[PDB]
């Protein structure tokens, strides 16, 4: 039996266009839908609905694996699956020494989808050359990509773990779109021994890597300690230091700039003062803390900002509103796209172990570019919001390491 | 006929009722060519005539055809439409012939009476209720409702082609070596069977069609097709001939067209030419306005006419060869490439001229035209090519280590086809010793657009000047340019624009700004260039002692 569900008061369904596709990858949805198909998940839909949302391939492991683009859907469904019943985050999650996740998406192959929300579920996959007309098809099934889906498996879903939760009351198991999260401070043997534990339960119930929250520690903005100081090496400081007082009460420059009097050649060396020598330590001192004043707002979006340092180098942080950090950090270790890709998928972990939520990405790369190819190195099976930014070269510089 | 296929079930938008227009009354000649079109219509079961009940109507209008004396049959559904529901979009993409695989026979049949071969959704046909009035309207008129898709009906096309795939699937799927592209009421059918048993298979075709409810008129050309703009041959194709007129003078409207045809020869011509012919085109004037050609677009002109006075073809793709993809730099901004599997014989060519904002360089352009052609590539053969570049490997590693926003091309190869595309100077990464440090500011007044622009450096020289109706971002633009004119060929400058630095440490080679033009002109001939940003106001030495003289 169903669960009836409603888009949000004076919005239509998603149509949005179908991406271009290789060869490859178009073969491997035409095999695997077909298969979706005579196994009843999806059924061939006519020109009737008018719907439409984007799918793509993916490689896991070698073996091709569908993704459906539910962005716009999700966004158009969002009263159902936040606010009706909707499924509360453990803040104990990001405390565990080891987080493991788990994915469980097959669990939504297995219940149906309200007869009349199906339409909205409607995808095309598409031809080479625009020769014949895209093949079309709609869900039957709770589809894997959709915030509602676990929001309707939600009730299942605790009725499949209740033994398991309840013989290891220590041990945090959350929900996010088709994984599950579990977190323990077992030692490491035995925090996995209680995964395959987990396993064996979800088995029964038709379901056939690791995270350490704790090891996630802030990357500050760093200030250099230096052997001498060149005027050049002041004003970057002084530079640095005045963006870091747009976030961190008590920082203090007045008697560092004091070193930078009248006009000097950028080359010259100044000796370093008393009065500045404390500063820098005591702005270190403050740098090295959390935001004094900033806190996470549960109504509000997450925004991640990324910046491409070099050398496979790149910086991060997560606000709300602009300048307030909730977190920073860094990803590091040379296709450009593909680190940015990955370091995306990272942050968005992390932030779905820390927040229960995903941020939307300003990433530093051309539209077009990251459209091409973020599909060639994506292994998630959710997307993120994203935008495209010209970083501004300077965040750059104050966020190096 | 009318096909036994399943209908397509409808529903008007939510909110929605079926159309209520009366009927305009009608000229009485108009009355009596639609009794004679609907009475034909009702016997071969297009429409059905009824009776109120059914409250809708729409109104029916009759035109003559041509000079030629016969009668149409126009309904305006303009209601009906605006209350019908969204369909889903036809097939929005047409294929490219460098796309196509070659063939030996081809053949072109067209589906008779299309839509009228279609039945509508049961449930839905009371909304297409029409009257034809009597005489001066003076006593009932004939009511009727569609059972057949009505040309100019919002679900007819999409509903017709989804027909017609569900009738093409039985024979596709047991005619694998055939191939068929659907359009409208057209089928095009291609094979690499000998006329014999390829006739043989049009006609089996046919009368699965015809099983169907869709004639296709009988046996009575051979290539070129004409198709879409293009001239198909079996192993080659080229667009559908180009002529370029000879006029003294030329309109707005002559140029506009001349542009689109030459634009449109550029999928196969290598290397056609629009920059100087677009320009002509910028600023309001009206269609029928002359405008003469200034030299370069009369040379431009001249430069496609001769490109153009002897034919050229692409061929076909085959699926079992890479793709090589080849760009050269042409005019400034221009970009012209073409792909090949065998050198020379290109599946097509192309161009890109476009700006990605105001200031750029050769090396962002070059790689925005490879994202470009990319994604064409994807469409067209569901891969992407190899490329071939006109810049050096080491000039293009240098310019993404060193640039700020993430960027990748796919397995290329520097290929010497000049202008090569270079970084025309590179800024210096360490302050320079021994070179002059220049600190410079521009400011402007908001309401007076009065600015000063100015330097202090270490070396004690000095200097403002004043600039009228400036904004306070070109007046820092100015300093700049102002410390690269007086100083050496190394320098270093201290600006406390955010602005200005993002433009130039993006290292432009090109700009719409000329003033940006200027500064780069200026980059160009010096040795060494260090450029570093301050925070305004915060009272740092060499900032708060030329921001007070300006
Ligand atoms: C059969 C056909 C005819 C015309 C038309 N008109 C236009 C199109 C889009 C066609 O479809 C296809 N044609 C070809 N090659 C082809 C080769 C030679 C000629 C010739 N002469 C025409 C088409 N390859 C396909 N995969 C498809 Br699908």
């Amino acid at each position: 039996e169903t669960v009836p569900v409603k888009l949000k008061p004076g919005m239509d369904g998603p149509k949005v266009k179908q991406w271009p596709l290789t060869e490859e990858k178009i073969k491997a949805l035409v095999e695997i839908c077909t298969e979706m198909e005579k196994e009843g998940k999806i059924s061939k839909i006519g020109p009737e609905n008018p719907y439409n949302t984007p799918v793509f391939a993916i490689k896991k492991s070698t073996k091709w694996r569908k993704l459906v683009d539910f962005r716009e859907l999700n966004k158009r469904t969002q009263d159902f699956w936040e606010v009706q019943l909707g499924i509360p985050h453990p803040a104990g999650l990001k405390k565990k020494k080891s987080v493991t996740v788990l994915d469980v998406g097959d669990a939504y192959f297995s219940v149906p989808l309200d007869e009349d929300f199906r339409k909205y579920t409607a995808f095309t996959i598409p031809s080479i050359n625009n020769e014949t007309p895209g093949i079309r098809y709609q869900y039957n099934v709770l589809p894997q990509g959709w915030k509602g889906s676990p929001a309707i498996f939600q009730s299942s879903m605790t009725k499949i773990l209740e033994p398991f939760r309840k013989q290891n009351p220590d041990i945090v198991i959350y929900q996010y779109m088709d994984d599950l999260y579990v977190g323990s401070d077992l030692e490491i043997g035995q925090h996995r021994t209680k995964i395959e534990e987990l396993r064996q339960h979800l088995l029964r119930w038709g379901l056939t890597y690791e995270l350490h929250p704790d090891k996630w520690t802030v990357q500050p903005i760093v200030l250099p300690e230096k052997d001498s100081w060149t005027v050049n090496d002041i004003q970057k400081l002084v530079g640095k230091l005045n963006w870091a007082s747009q976030i961190y009460p008590g920082i203090k420059v007045r008697q560092l700039c004091k070193l930078l009097r009248g006009t000097k050649a950028l080359t010259e060396v100044i000796p370093l003062t008393e009065e500045a020598e404390l500063e820098l330590a005591e702005n270190r001192e403050i740098l090295k803390e959390p935001v004094h004043g900033v806190y996470y707002d549960p109504s509000k979006d997450l925004i991640a900002e990324i910046q491409k340092q070099g050398q496979g180098q790149w910086t991060y942080q997560i606000y709300q509103e602009p300048f307030k950090n909730l977190k920073t950090g860094k990803y590091a270790r040379t296709n450009d796209v593909k680190q940015l890709t990955e370091a995306v998928q990272k942050i968005t972990t992390e932030s779905i172990v820390i927040w229960g939520k995903t941020p939307k990405f300003k990433l530093p790369i051309q539209k077009e570019t990251w459209e091409t190819w973020w599909t060639e190195y994506w292994q998630a099976t959710w997307i993120p919001e994203w935008e495209f930014v010209n970083t501004p070269p300077l965040v750059k510089l104050w966020y190096q390491l | 006929p009318i096909s036994p296929i399943e209908t397509v079930p409808v529903k008007l938008k939510p909110g929605m009722d079926g159309p209520k227009v009366k009927q305009w009354p009608l000229t009485e000649e108009k009355i009596k060519a639609l009794v004679e079109i609907c009475t034909e219509m009702e016997k071969e079961g297009k429409i059905s005539k009824i009776g109120p009940e059914n409250p809708y109507n729409t109104p029916v209008f009759a035109i003559k055809k041509k000079d030629s004396t016969k009668w149409r049959k126009l309904v305006d559904f303009r209601e009906l439409n605006k209350r019908t529901q969204d369909f889903w979009e036809v097939q929005l993409g047409i294929p490219h012939p460098a796309g196509l695989k070659k063939k030996k026979s081809v053949t072109v049949l067209d589906v008779g009476d299309a839509y009228f071969s279609v039945p509508l959704d049961e449930d839905f046909r009371k909304y297409t209720a029409f009257t034809i009035p009597s005489i001066n309207n003076e006593t009932p008129g004939i009511r009727y409702q569609y059972n057949v898709l009505p040309q100019g009906w919002k679900g007819s096309p999409a509903i017709f082609q989804s027909s017609m795939t569900k009738i093409l699937e039985p024979f596709r799927k047991q005619n694998p070596d055939i191939v068929i592209y659907q359009y409208m009421d057209d089928l095009y059918v291609g094979s690499d069977l000998e006329i014999g048993q390829h006739r043989t298979k049009i006609e089996e075709l046919r009368q699965h069609l015809l099983r169907w409810g869709l004639t296709t008129p009988d046996k009575k050309k051979e290539p070129p097709f004409l198709w879409m703009g293009y001239e198909l041959h079996p192993d080659k194709w080229t667009v559908q001939p180009i002529v370029l007129p000879e006029k003294d003078s030329w309109t707005v409207n002559d140029i506009q067209k001349l542009v689109g045809k030459l634009n449109w020869a550029s999928q196969i011509y290598p290397g056609i030419k629009v920059r100087q012919l677009c320009k002509l085109l910028r600023g309001t004037k009206a269609l029928t306005e002359v405008i003469p050609l200034t030299e370069e677009a009369e040379l431009e002109l001249a430069e496609n006419r001769e490109i153009l006075k002897e034919p050229v073809h692409g061929v076909y793709y085959d699926p079992s060869k890479d793709l090589i993809a080849e760009i050269q730099k042409q005019g400034q901004g221009q970009w012209t490439y073409q792909i090949y599997q065998e050198p020379f014989k290109n599946l097509k060519t192309g161009k890109y001229a476009r700006m990605r904002g105001a200031h750029t360089n050769d090396v962002k352009q070059l790689t925005e035209a490879v994202q470009k052609i990319t994604t064409e590539s994807i469409v067209i053969w569901g891969k992407t090519p190899k490329f071939k570049l006109p810049i050096q490997k080491e000039t293009w590693e240098t310019w993404w280590t060193e640039y700020w926003q993430a960027t990748w091309i796919p397995e290329w190869e520097f290929v010497n086809t000049p202008p090569l595309v270079k970084l025309w100077y590179q800024l210096e990464k360490e302050p320079i010793v021994g070179a002059e440090t220049f600190y410079v500011d521009g400011a402007a007044n908001r309401e007076t657009k009065l600015g000063k622009a100015g330097y202090v450096t270490n070396r004690g020289r000095q200097k403002v000047v004043t600039l009228t109706d400036t904004t306070n971002q070109k007046t820092e633009l100015q300093a700049i340019y102002l410390a690269l004119q007086d100083s050496g060929l190394e320098v270093n400058i201290v600006t406390d624009s955010q602005y200005a630095l993002g433009i130039i440490q993006a290292q432009p080679d090109q700009s719409e700004s000329e003033l940006v033009n200027q500064i780069i002109e200026q980059l160009i001939k010096k040795e060494k260039v260090y450029l570093a940003w301050v925070p305004a106001h915060k009272g740092i030495g060499g900032n708060e002692q030329v921001d007070k003289l300006v």
